[PDB]
């Protein structure tokens, strides 16, 4: 019955301002029991209250973030805006907007009873950059061997990796990317294959990065040592 | 200032409680609400004004509050209850709303599983760019918490380490990566490098050497 949706940039650069917009449905911000709140959550961390704006334009802003935040509303168009100044890499987070309802006249009874799906905002200085692709090879006396491809220093997400143009799916594990303090991503894809056929099979990682119009193929060769 | 345990466990069918420890300034005097957030999903209101359920929330969830602590209780625990649970309360000293740190609830079932650890040395290609990334890939472990330590020759390596949070695989076990970022000169100044993974008081480690053969 009630829905909200966050609009705004997927990325923002350090020291720049972030401006998010919440559109909502199934209730009116004119109702005297109603407010709209902005909540954020860094990846893997806790929920944090940012700012709420009430039907009568009372505001409740996180005192820790007061000097950076502003919030406003356009009730006739069901829109609520949040701005946050001087962005920092620690501000990378999923930003949710929600409906708050409370008891009129009551004492901080407020609850967030409805939630938007949330917008992941990444704070990074990076421009679009295609990955450097490096082969990962091993040690080969056990039955299988793990070969892989380091997909290094790209922006933004996502990247796709296949092996042998899709002809090889078994034993493929592509690991989630890490966002480095540089503001660039890296991930690794590995394929576990029979050791016996390392000299009989060719293994090529196919790496696609659509934002940078980048397509790289890289053959992964075993490093052999003299007997 | 709102304190929740980071982690709680229970068996399917059992009752578990998640507590949020506060002070007079928050839980003591103000309404507690509770939120459930499935992995990767959106938070959802479960309890408001300490002990009320919104409609469409199961009666398996209940809330209470005594003194400066509050509790969420969950009966008939089901696998789909695996989530991060948060308490929320206004705080009149803070003059602001505070969330608990979140308690991740695990539903017991799958047996313990130790990690597979794969360690790669820098490639020749990267070394020619005066760079050297050691890649430690960690997979197939359960539960999904590991600690990663790097060693160079004998000693501990702190500088240049970056490790991902554990993620779910298609086979219902967990994966993580850790990267040790060096220069080629750094790489070549030590004779061995190790990635050591600790899982449930047990250690798995891998070793690479700049002298390949
Ligand atoms: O003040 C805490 C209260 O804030 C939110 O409700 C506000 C509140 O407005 C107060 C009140 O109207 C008046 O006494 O002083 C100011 C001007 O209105 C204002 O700060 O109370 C009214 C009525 O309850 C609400 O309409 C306002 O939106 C909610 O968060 C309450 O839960 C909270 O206790
Ligand atoms: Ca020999
Ligand atoms: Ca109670």
């Amino acid at each position: 019955q009630v829905t909200l949706k966050e609009f705004g940039p997927a990325l923002v650069k350090p020291t720049q301002p972030l401006t998010l917009t919440c559109s909502f449905s199934g209730f009116s911000l004119r109702s005297s029991d109603t407010a709209v709140v902005w909540i954020r959550q860094p990846p893997g961390k806790a929920l944090e209250w940012l700012a709420a704006i009430y039907w009568d334009d009372v505001e409740h802003i996180n005192p820790s973030l007061k000097s950076r935040l502003s919030i406003s509303k356009d009730s006739p168009n069901s829109l609520v805006v949040l701005t946050m100044a001087n962005m920092d890499p620690v501000d990378t987070a999923t930003y949710y907007c929600g409906r708050v309802r409370f008891v009129s006249g009551g004492y901080y009874t407020d609850r967030i009873d409805s939630w938007g799906p949330g917008l992941l905002v990444t704070v990074s200085s990076a421009s679009t950059k295609g990955p450097s692709v490096f082969p990962l090879a091993p040690s080969t006396s056990e039955s299988t061997a793990a070969l892989g491809c380091l997909v290094k220093d790209y922006f933004p997400e996502p990247v796709t990796v296949s092996w042998n143009s899709g002809s090889l799916t078994s034993g493929v594990h592509t690991f989630p990317a890490v966002l480095q303090s540089s503001g660039l991503y890296s991930l690794s894809s590995v394929v576990t294959v029979p050791s016996s056929s390392l000299g009989t099979q060719t293994y090529v990682c196919n790496v696609n990065h659509k934002p940078s119009n980048t397509k790289v193929d890289k053959r992964v060769e075993i490093k052999t040592c003299g007997g | 200032v709102l304190t929740q345990p980071p982690s709680v466990s229970g068996a399917p069918g059992q009752r578990v409680t998640i507590s949020c420890a506060g002070t007079k300034s928050n839980i003591g005097d103000c309404s507690v609400s509770w939120y459930q957030q499935l992995p990767g999903a959106t938070p959802r209101l479960l309890i408001y004004q300490n002990n009320n359920r919104p409609s469409g929330v199961s009666d398996r969830f209940s809330g209470s509050k005594s003194g400066t602590s509050a509790s969420l209780a969950i009966t008939g625990l089901q696998t789909e209850d695996e989530a991060d649970y948060f308490c929320l309360s206004y705080d009149t000293s803070f003059s602001g709303w505070r969330f608990g740190g979140g308690t991740r609830l695990t539903v017991l079932g799958q047996p313990k599983a130790s990690p597979t650890v794969t360690l790669f040395p820098p490639s020749s290609e990267e070394l020619q760019a005066n760079k050297a990334t050691l890649v430690c890939l960690i997979s197939d472990f359960y539960p999904g918490v590991v600690k990663v330590a790097w060693k160079a020759d004998g000693s501990a390596v702190n500088a240049g380490v970056e490790t991902t949070t554990p993620s779910k695989q298609s086979n219902n076990k967990y994966a993580a990566s850790s990267y040790l970022s060096l220069t080629s000169d750094q790489w070549k100044s030590h004779k061995s490098y190790s990635c050591q993974v600790t899982h449930e008081g047990s250690t798995v480690e891998k070793t690479v050497a700049p002298a390949e053969c």
